[PDB]
């Protein structure tokens, strides 16, 4: 499978660089990139999060740039819902960008 | 009447505390000897979505 | 010099890493399931 | 010239790529009618590439062995050789127009920190405020100066919230 | 078990004693806040360490501190 | 009941789930958590589990002396160095098929039998080794070393001979003693191996311990050495034409500063490496003489740290109390150890690719791939473990009322700074070199090269310049004929130096261009966001706004519950988690590049780096899809290669990388309701409940899964790239 | 360079340095009874001889490089 | 009126109002400036 199916048909994709399919090249790799973005909401908990923005904080009021709406960590619900959608859409657009260059390559 | 005057605006001194080195409203003083009897009332909430907390007279300070 | 025989592998390859794991498998469980006096 | 490249407009690369880049436009253009809208497309866009390759080497910009555009970052070799549109000059550019943002922006929220509501003013903007300042933002460089020298742009630590330590 | 312990802070308020849903902590009499009662934690050996109560407890800082300790049938709620 | 197990943890022993089982087994050598410790017995434990470490790295060292010895062909590597290709091991598995023998039958045939890449062929050569009984004795020896040092270990444990802690305290001796004596002496001791051994072996002369005392290292013997005629010892070196291991071309120079390397063998000389290690012997046995221990003469360090007060009060106190701060904190110890080592570890790396010490070594491309990334790989998870201790240090020894007003406590007065300072710079970094490769991809998509942005690394190549590299024109210092730091030197390395940093086929200071600049920005990134992630764990070790009090909770712990918002992964042991992904990340990026360099260099066609490396599709269909063919063809429908083992391994490695995410992304609590189900299941069966379970079952716990996810995710990180790293370089090569 | 000259000489300018120029800072930065009157005891001997040696060879190492 | 004008007040609203007109300021320039690299 990964041999004669992904690496095998991923050469269009690989190769629309400077031709119709550059865009799902682009998409290709802008798609591994929502996919790869996703594991750090879901892999990380929102206690770092809001501790790393104390400091952040802390420099907003500093030079006296600091928002009346306090800034907040996602809720530890939200952070699963943003991980959840960001590993979906890059993963689908992945597959996606991968099937219609190699379709209209070799349609 | 112990304490700071109602409606005056302190700086909290509580290290563990969200508001430390921040400002706010004295909402009523204890005269009764309880250990913390400054209520102070502030506009940001805390974590936990509190605006309201109970100080020393040594925890806070006019400010 | 120091040369084991042909059938040190035939032999000391079984032994290690199917025979001796079993063996401390076995003691190392047997201490853990054992419980304090 | 510096780092041993070569002026794009001596670059043997740079010609060979445009030509490469202009055949492959020309290749297409032939499949259709001379005044077909398709070849009008690609002939304005064969016009666009000759103007750029010429537009580029024009610029002075230094070419590698791969016969493209390198940048020189570097302040002394930009200024002595020619080669401050680059980066220097563009850093100057950025800065002003990053600086108007944040400026404009600190001072909005200031404004509307002395209000009743600033949370409502930060979800509902104040426009007219908000481009009254968009405009005063212009003079923004020397206002940041002066409220340095005044002392006003900092906070005192003593007003600042910090962790026990 | 868990360690559950009481601070000065308390104010009585008795909403960590509603929000166990182990019965670990008890309202008893005190002198130290207004009203005149402040949290107790006497069954501490029961508790599985869901922190409800720090989540109800309204002071700054928390009054009632949950401390995960020694793990048991009863702390990881086991019902076998 | 109350089981044995832990023995150190009466807690864990009482603990009636499977959870005591893999926490006895987690926290074994957390000495200070054990039951009934006190400091000496830490130390006196700590003593002897050093010994015990010290006995494995040497038996690991006899074993692999002698699997070469016995199952290699280091006889017939060294007659042909250039076309040989080192064994590691024989293979003995009943589970190959015919064809699977064939394959990995090679090296001289003599059955199934693994290529080496470890460089130990080339480095045993160098160091004077020509036969396997000389490997065979080396072996004997060091399995001996290993028994006194497991020895030694039961022996310092045991009465009248318990160091006291007073001992283990003695600073200013130990330091002493291991900059004289363990660095100096040993490293002098190595001296005279190369001038007795290594290099008359390199000139074709046995110098073994049956003749090495019948046999003069240099013609004139110590006469010039006591006279002061060192120069003599210089005197005629190895010729251009010196064929390695023979008479021919040979000189007889015992110290030496030719510079840049041996022509045949393409490294260092050995006369120069003598030179070198008789240099740094006598730097570190002098060193070694500056603190005082019992004859009234030397530092003392409090003293020394006492006095470096600033007199403006820019660092408050200064050093005021950090001599107890660190002689009273092994945790402080072992952060300052492992980001001394992981530094080293890197600087390894960095100078043996370019520098190649052993001979024959820069030819086995993939013994030098080999070698940078797994040096790259420990110096990353050493430097994560030095911050871990720092964090760690904070939360346990950390006393702020010793400390008042030092750095060290000033530190923590500004950390909100730092932290802030860090996120700044990382994402700038991240901004920017992110954009410039996505500008470039889309200006390479629309078929538009001439319009991306190619930022030339003025900077690096003027420093390489300065450094004799003539390429970039820039003229000065070594690159300039008419300056004194060039005239200085031409009578001593310059010329060789010269020679090699001017040579575009070594790895001595490679060409750079835009590729390279956009990548050294991408590591700066990942440098910067690791170490962000990791100082901003140990600085908010003790507390932070959301948890005032985490000093009380420990270094590790689940979370602070769903309560103030939420506090998931809020302790500093949860940052340092965190940080090993972005670690894994920096190392890759790094290991990255050096790889698909060299493999363009190794090739021959530098071009397609210099115009690939520009835009990240080029790193993805030039680097790891163009490389990937042989690699995944080692078995396939047709049949199966020697790179079928690397074929089944890369697969391997994202398994496991993959079976990692379930334990990363999935928590305890659906997993714990689950297993209940099944306990109901076993009690309801008929017959199976009959057995039953002595640990109730449990799901695994929080901090738990996060270790096991990360272990499972970076043994598979390792695994996938090590497999492609050897297949791409080993059957491209 | 004699060698038996070049190490006496330096030898010998070490140590009457270290008896009559800095033994007064060392011992303050001090902060094997000898009879000696400044109380020069040996290991100040072996300190200030062993820098002469060391200083010694190095000259005559360099004059042997011949420049 | 004072109410939708209000609601066009809103941060969504001013946002893609903003946007719009930044990025249709940047995209008019690349039209009449072409392929702009330098200054
Ligand atoms: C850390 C050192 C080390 C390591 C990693 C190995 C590893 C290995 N040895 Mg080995 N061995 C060692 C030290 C070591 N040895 C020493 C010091 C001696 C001298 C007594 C031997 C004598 C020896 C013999 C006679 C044989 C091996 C064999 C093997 C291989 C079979 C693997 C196995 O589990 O079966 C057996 C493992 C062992 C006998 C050694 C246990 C080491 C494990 C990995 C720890 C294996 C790759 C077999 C082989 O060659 O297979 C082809 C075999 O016949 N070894
Ligand atoms: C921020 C990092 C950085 C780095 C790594 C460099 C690096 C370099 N700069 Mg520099 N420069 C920088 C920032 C930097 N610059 C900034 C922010 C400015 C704005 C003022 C300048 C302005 C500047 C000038 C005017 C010149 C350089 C020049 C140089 C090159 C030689 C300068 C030198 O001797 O040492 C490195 C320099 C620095 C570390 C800091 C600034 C550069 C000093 C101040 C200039 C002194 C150059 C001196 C005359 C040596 C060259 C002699 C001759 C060839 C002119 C060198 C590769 C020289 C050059 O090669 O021009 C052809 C040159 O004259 N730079
Ligand atoms: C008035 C707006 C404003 C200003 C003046 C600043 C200023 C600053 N920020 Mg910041 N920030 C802002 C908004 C702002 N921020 C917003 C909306 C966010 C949420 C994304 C952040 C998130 C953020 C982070 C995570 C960090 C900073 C940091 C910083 C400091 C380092 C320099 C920097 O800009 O880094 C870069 C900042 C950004 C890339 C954020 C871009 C925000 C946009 C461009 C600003 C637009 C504001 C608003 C929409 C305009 C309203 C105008 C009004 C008329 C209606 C600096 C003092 C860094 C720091 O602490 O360094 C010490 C830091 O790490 N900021
Ligand atoms: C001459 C006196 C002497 C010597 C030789 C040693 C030697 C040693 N002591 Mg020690 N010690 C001494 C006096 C001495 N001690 C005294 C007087 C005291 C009382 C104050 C102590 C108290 C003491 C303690 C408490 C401990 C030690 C320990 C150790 C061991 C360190 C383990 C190690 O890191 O490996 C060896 C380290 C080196 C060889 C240093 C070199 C490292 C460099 C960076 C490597 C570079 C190599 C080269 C560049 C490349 C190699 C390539 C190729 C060969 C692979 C080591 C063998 C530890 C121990 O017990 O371990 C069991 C330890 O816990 N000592
Ligand atoms: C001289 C080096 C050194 C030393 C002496 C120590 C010593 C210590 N460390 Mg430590 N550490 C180090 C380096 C070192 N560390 C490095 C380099 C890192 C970065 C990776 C860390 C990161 C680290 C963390 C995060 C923690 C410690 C902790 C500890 C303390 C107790 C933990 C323990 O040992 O229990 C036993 C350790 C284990 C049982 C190992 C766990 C199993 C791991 C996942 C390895 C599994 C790999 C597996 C075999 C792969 C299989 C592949 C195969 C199938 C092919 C202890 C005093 C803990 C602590 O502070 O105490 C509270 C702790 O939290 N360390
Ligand atoms: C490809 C995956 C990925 C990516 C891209 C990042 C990126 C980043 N991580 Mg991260 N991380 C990851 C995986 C990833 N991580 C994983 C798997 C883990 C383990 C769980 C971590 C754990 C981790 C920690 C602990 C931390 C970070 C931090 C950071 C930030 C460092 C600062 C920086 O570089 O600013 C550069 C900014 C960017 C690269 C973002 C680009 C800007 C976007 C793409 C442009 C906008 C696009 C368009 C206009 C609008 C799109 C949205 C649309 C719907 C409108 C950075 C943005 C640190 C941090 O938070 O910073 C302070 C930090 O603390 N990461
Ligand atoms: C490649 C990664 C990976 C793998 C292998 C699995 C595997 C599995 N998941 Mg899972 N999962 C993953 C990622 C993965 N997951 C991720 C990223 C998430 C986050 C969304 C989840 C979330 C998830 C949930 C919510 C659930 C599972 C469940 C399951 C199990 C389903 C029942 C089953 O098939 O048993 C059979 C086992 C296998 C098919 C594994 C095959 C292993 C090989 C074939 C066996 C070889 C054994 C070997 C010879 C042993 C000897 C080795 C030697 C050293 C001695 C299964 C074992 C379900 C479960 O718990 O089980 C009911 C479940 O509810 N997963
Ligand atoms: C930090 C990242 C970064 C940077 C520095 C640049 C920089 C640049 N890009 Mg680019 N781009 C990026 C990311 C980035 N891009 C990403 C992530 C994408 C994918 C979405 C693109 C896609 C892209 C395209 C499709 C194009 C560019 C183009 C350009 C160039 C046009 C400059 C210009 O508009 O004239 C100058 C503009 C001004 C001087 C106006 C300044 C702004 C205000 C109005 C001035 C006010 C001053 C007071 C420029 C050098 C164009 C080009 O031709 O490349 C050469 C172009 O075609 N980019
Ligand atoms: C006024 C303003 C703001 C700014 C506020 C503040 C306090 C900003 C802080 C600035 C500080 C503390 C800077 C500290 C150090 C900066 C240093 C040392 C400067 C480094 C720059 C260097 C070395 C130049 C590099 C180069 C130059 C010559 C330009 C280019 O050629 C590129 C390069 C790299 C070669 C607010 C509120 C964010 C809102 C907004 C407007
Ligand atoms: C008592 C007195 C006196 C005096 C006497 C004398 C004469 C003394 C001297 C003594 C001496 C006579 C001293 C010396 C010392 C020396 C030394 C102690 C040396 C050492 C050496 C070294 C340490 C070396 C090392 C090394 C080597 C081995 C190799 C090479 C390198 C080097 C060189 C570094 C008088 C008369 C005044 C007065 C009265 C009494
Ligand atoms: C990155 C990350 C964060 C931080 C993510 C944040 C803070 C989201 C950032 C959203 C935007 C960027 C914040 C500001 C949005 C403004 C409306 C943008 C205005 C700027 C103008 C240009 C429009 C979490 O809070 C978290 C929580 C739980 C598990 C994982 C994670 C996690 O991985
Ligand atoms: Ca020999």
């Amino acid at each position: 499978w990964l041999r004669d199916f992904l690496w095998a048909q991923s050469s269009q994709v690989i190769q629309s660089y400077g031709s119709a399919l550059s865009a799902y090249g682009l998409i290709f790799l802008g798609a591994h990139f929502v996919w790869a973005f996703s594991l750090m909401f879901l892999f990380s908990g929102r206690g770092y999060w809001q501790e790393l923005i104390e400091s952040i904080v802390w420099a907003h009021n500093k030079l006296k740039v600091a928002p009346a709406i306090q800034p907040r960590a996602l809720s530890i619900t939200q952070g699963r819902a943003v991980g959840v959608a960001h590993y979906l859409l890059g993963g689908i657009a992945t597959t996606w960008s991968f099937f219609l260059a190699r379709i209209i390559s070799v349609g | 009447e112990v304490g700071p005057k109602r409606g005056s605006l302190v700086k909290i001194l509580r290290p563990e505390s969200y508001w430390f080195n921040q400002v706010g409203k004295v909402v009523s003083v204890d005269q009764s000897g309880v250990r913390y009897p400054v209520v102070v009332r502030f506009e940001n909430q805390n974590y936990a979505g509190v605006t309201t907390n109970n100080y020393a007279l040594d925890e806070v300070v006019a400010a | 010099p120091f040369v084991p025989p042909s059938w040190a592998p035939s032999v000391f390859v079984p032994l290690t890493g199917l025979v001796l794991p079993a063996i401390a498998m076995a003691t190392l469980f047997v201490y853990i399931e054992k419980e304090a006096p | 010239d510096i780092a041993g490249l070569t002026p794009c407009s001596e670059s043997k690369a740079y010609a060979k790529l445009e030509k490469k880049e202009l055949k492959t436009l020309e290749k297409r253009l032939k499949q259709y009618e001379a005044d077909s809208a398709p070849a009008v497309a690609l002939k304005a866009t064969m016009e666009r590439t000759k103007a750029r390759f010429a537009n580029y080497a024009k610029a002075g910009l230094l070419c590698g062995n791969d016969g493209l555009p390198h940048l020189i970052a570097d302040p002394g070799l930009a200024l002595k050789y020619g080669h401050a549109g680059e980066v220097f000059i563009p850093t100057f550019g950025f800065l002003y127009v990053a600086g108007y943002i944040g400026y404009v922006g600190r001072q909005y929220l200031i404004a509307v920190k002395g209000e009743a509501k600033p949370t409502d003013k930060e979800i509902i903007i104040d426009v007219p405020l908000a481009t009254k300042l968009a405009w005063q933002g212009a003079g923004w460089p020397l206002a940041a100066v002066q409220e340095l020298q005044r002392g006003t742009l900092l906070e005192k630590e003593e007003n600042i919230t910090v962790s026990p330590r | 078990a868990h360690i559950v312990k009481i601070y000065d802070t308390c104010i009585g308020c008795t909403q960590c004693v509603r929000a166990c849903p182990l019965d670990v902590l008890e309202m008893v009499p005190w002198d130290g806040c207004k009203a005149s009662q402040m949290a107790s934690a006497p069954r501490t050996e029961d508790c599985v360490g869901c922190k409800r109560c720090e989540t109800a407890c309204p002071t700054d800082f928390l009054s009632v501190r949950v401390y995960l300790g020694s793990e048991s049938t009863r702390s990881m709620g086991l019902s076998y | 009941a109350t089981k044995l197990f832990p023995k150190f943890s009466q807690g864990l022993a009482q603990d009636p789930t499977t959870r005591r089982i893999w926490y006895g087994l987690a926290m074994a050598h957390d000495f200070e958590s054990h039951d009934g410790m006190t400091e000496e017995n830490l130390y006196q434990k700590i003593f002897a589990s050093h010994f015990g470490q010290l006995s494995i790295i040497f038996l690991w060292t006899s074993g692999n002396l002698f699997h070469v010895a016995w199952q290699g062909n280091f006889e017939q590597w060294v007659t042909d160095p250039v076309h040989i290709r080192p064994i590691a091991h024989a293979i003995w598995d009943p589970h190959f098929g015919q064809p699977a023998v064939e394959a990995f039958t090679r090296g001289g045939a003599s059955g199934p039998v693994n290529i080496s890449t470890s460089g130990v062929y080339q480095w045993w050569y160098t160091i004077g080794m020509r036969t396997n009984q000389d490997l065979y004795v080396g072996s004997v020896f060091l399995a001996l070393v290993s028994a006194i040092f497991l020895f030694a270990g039961w022996l310092h444990l045991q009465p009248n001979f318990q160091p006291s802690l007073s001992w283990f305290k003695d600073a200013e001796s130990r330091l002493n003693h291991h900059l004289s004596g363990l660095f100096g002496v040993s490293s002098l001791a190595w001296t005279g191996h190369l001038v007795h051994v290594a290099i008359p072996e390199s000139r074709g002369q046995h110098v073994g311990w049956d003749n090495f005392l019948s046999v003069l290292p240099h013609p004139q013997g110590l006469t010039p050495f006591f006279t002061g005629n060192w120069a003599a010892y210089a005197q005629s070196p190895d010729t251009a034409s010196h064929v390695f291991g023979t008479a021919q071309g040979s000189g007889q120079a015992i110290l030496t500063f030719l510079g840049g390397f041996h022509p045949q063998t393409q490294s260092l000389w050995l006369t120069d490496m003598a030179h070198h290690h008789l240099a740094i012997a006598v730097i570190f046995i002098v060193a070694g003489h500056m603190y005082r221990t019992n004859f009234g003469i030397g530092h003392r360090m409090q003293a020394i740290l006492e006095a470096h007060t600033p007199p403006s009060g820019s660092l408050g106190a200064g050093h005021k109390g950090l001599f107890d701060t660190v002689n009273n904190s092994l945790h402080f110890q072992l952060g300052l150890a492992l980001a001394s080592v992981g530094t080293i570890t890197s600087l390894v790396a960095q100078h043996m690719y370019s520098l190649p010490p052993y001979a024959f070594q820069a030819i086995d491309f993939t013994t030098q791939a080999a070698l940078y990334t797994h040096h790259q790989y420990i110096a990353g998870f050493i430097m994560c473990g030095a911050f871990a201790h720092g964090a760690i240090f904070f939360i346990r020894d950390y006393d702020p009322e010793q400390n008042k007003g030092n750095v060290l406590a000033r530190m923590l007065d500004h950390k909100e700074a730092l932290i802030s300072h860090l996120s700044w710079v990382s994402l700038f970094l991240g901004f920017h070199t992110l954009g410039l490769y996505v500008h470039n991809d889309v200006m390479q998509a629309f078929g538009t090269p001439e319009k991306q942005i190619l930022i030339e690394p003025v900077f690096a190549q003027w420093i390489q310049a300065a450094h004799g590299k003539a390429l970039y024109g820039f003229d000065f210092l070594l690159s300039s004929k008419t300056s004194a730091a060039f005239a200085n030197g031409q009578s001593l390395w310059l010329p060789g130096w010269l020679d090699a940093i001017n040579n575009n086929q070594n790895s001595l200071f490679l060409t750079i261009g835009p590729g390279d600049f956009l990548v050294h920005h991408a590591i700066a990134l990942g440098l910067h966001t690791t170490t962000l992630i990791l100082v901003k764990g140990a600085l908010d070790a003790r507390g932070s706004k959301l948890m005032p009090d985490k000093k009380d909770f420990g270094y590790s712990f689940p979370c602070d519950g769903p309560g103030r918002g939420g506090t998931c992964d809020i302790s500093a042991y949860d940052a340092f988690y965190l940080a090993v992904f972005w670690m894994l990340n920096t190392i890759g990026w790094v290991t990255f590049y050096w790889h698909w360099k060299h493999l363009t260099l190794w090739q021959g066609n530098v071009a397609q780096f210099d115009e690939s490396s520009t835009y990240l599709m080029g790193w993805l269909r030039d680097y790891l899809w163009l490389n990937s063919s042989q690699l995944i063809n080692g078995y396939n429908p047709f049949g199966m290669n020697s790179l079928s083992v690397w074929a089944w391994t890369f697969l391997f490695g994202h398994l496991i990388y993959a079976t990692g995410f379930m334990f990363l992304i999935s928590w305890r609590g659906y997993w714990q309701e689950l297993i209940e189900t099944l306990v109901w299941a076993h009690e309801k069966t008929p017959l199976a409940n009959l057995v039953y379970w002595k640990d109730k079952p449990v799901a695994l716990s929080i901090v738990q899964a996060r270790l096991v996810g990360l272990a499972h995710f970076s043994v598979g990180y390792i695994f996938t790239y090590a497999a492609f790293l050897i297949a791409s370089t080993s059957g491209r090569f | 360079l004699d060698p038996q000259i070049v190490i006496s000489g330096s030898t010998a300018a070490f140590l009457a340095i270290g008896r009559f120029v800095f033994l007064g800072y060392q011992r303050r930065e001090a902060n094997f009874a000898t009879n000696d009157p400044a109380g020069f005891n040996i290991i100040d001997v072996a300190g200030w001889g062993a820098l002469g040696h060391a200083v010694g060879f190095a000259v005559l190492a360099i004059n042997s490089l011949q420049g | 009126m004072k109410d939708f004008t209000t609601y066009l007040s809103t941060a969504p609203v001013i946002a893609t109002i903003w946007f719009t007109f930044t990025a249709g300021l940047l995209i008019e320039i690349n039209r009449y400036f072409p392929d702009p690299l330098v200054f």
